[PDB]
């Protein structure tokens, strides 16, 4: 079978390059600059990700910086990265290998709701869960994602291990300085996005995993669309008629436009009768118009939701210990560093 | 519409 060597560098450690071999190459998606292919790295055996994005002449790829920097457990992570040709003639691409995870969140949900099943609870739990710790590491970096989606949700189905993907969106937002109001893909995005907003926070992050947790509870999105404004609709629905004072505070531009004049759905009633009340209590404190009402990720692992993982008997339906959930760093308590009260409970410390 | 062609749920 064919080998492959390449000099790559480390995703992680020392700045130093190294001879990298890989077999088995085979293709398993497709990016915006060519096909995503699966390898086997020679010295361990061990699955990887090659991904191709396009290396800019005038900046560093911040994708990449992004990425050397980041180290959790819910975070999927960089092995190595080197620079080839590729499938467009003169260009050089950077290449980043991954480690490979082989499901996703959304593989998992479509499978219970084509079955006409709901997730069980235990697993909406623990993949919520795992969600918020990564979002609450790169935030405190202030770093947002900025297309938190499901299929962005790598899941090992077994162990329950759920790691973020893709940065290829993410940025360390700083006040006063505008972003692009034109990231986060269709039905995950928060709507002072939709209002083109260009001085958002890292508060959308939440808005798109509350959209998750709700797909997850109801087996569809719960706010779709193929136009901003039938997705609006389907927000205004549930959530009802903004007000003036929170158009304000998600993009004051759109303040006097004349929206859809909608009383509430109770939260009550947007899920199925046996929905946990816990669950339909968080999703309503993550849909917020707001920004700054939207619970943060650390304050979403706290939220009384997830006090199931935090038993010292729960385990996974298939008998496994749950995944690692407690392993807190400084780094990530930082938002409110006398939390932890709550996170890290008794048989973990 | 899905990141990966191949799923065990496929
Ligand atoms: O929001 C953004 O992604 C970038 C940062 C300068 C170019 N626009
Ligand atoms: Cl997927």
């Amino acid at each position: 079978s064919k080998v492959t060597t390449v000099v790559a560098t480390p995703g992680q450690g020392p700045d130093r390059p190294q001879e990298v071999s890989y077999t088995d190459t085979k293709v398993i998606g497709n990016g915006s600059f060519g096909v995503v292919y699966q390898a086997k790295l020679c010295d361990s055996g061990e699955l990887v990700a090659i991904k191709k994005v396009l290396q800019d002449k005038r900046f560093k790829n911040r994708e990449l910086q992004i990425m050397r920097k980041l180290d959790h457990c819910n975070i999927v992570r960089l092995r190595y990265f080197f620079y080839s040709s590729g499938e467009k003639k003169d260009e050089v691409y950077l290449n980043l290998v991954l480690d490979y995870v082989p499901e996703t969140v959304y593989r998992v949900a479509r499978h219970y709701s084509r079955a006409k099943q709901t997730l069980p609870v235990i697993y909406v739990k623990l993949y919520m869960y795992q969600l918020f710790r990564s979002l609450a590491y790169i935030h405190s970096f202030g770093i947002c994602h900025r297309d938190i989606k499901p299929q962005n949700l790598l899941l090992d189905p077994d162990t329950a291990v759920l790691k973020l993907c893709d940065f290829g969106s993410a940025k360390q937002l700083v006040r006063g300085e505008p972003n692009v109001s034109y990231i986060c893909s269709r039905y995950y995005r928060a709507p002072e996005l939709i209002f083109g907003a260009t001085d958002y926070t890292s508060s959308i992050d939440v808005w798109s995993a509350g959209c998750v947790l709700a797909e997850l509870l109801l087996g569809q999105p719960i706010f779709p669309g193929d136009s901003g404004v039938d997705q609006l609709v389907e927000i205004i629905k549930v959530l009802g008629t903004p007000t003036r004072e929170q158009i304000r505070e998600m993009n004051p531009n759109y303040t006097e436009f004349k929206f859809p004049q909608i009383k509430a759905h109770p939260w009550t009633k947007v899920f199925r009768p046996r929905t946990p009340p816990e669950a339909i209590a968080l999703c309503s404190r993550l849909l917020e118009y707001t920004p700054t009402a939207r619970l943060t990720p650390l304050e979403a692992c706290a939220h009384s939701f997830f006090d199931e993982l935090r038993d010292p008997n729960v385990k996974l339906p298939n008998g496994r210990d749950t995944p690692a959930l407690f392993n807190f760093t400084t780094q990530e308590l930082s938002s409110n560093p006398p939390l932890a009260t709550i996170l890290i409970p008794p048989h973990a410390r | 519409d899905f990141r990966f062609f191949y799923s065990r749920y496929s």
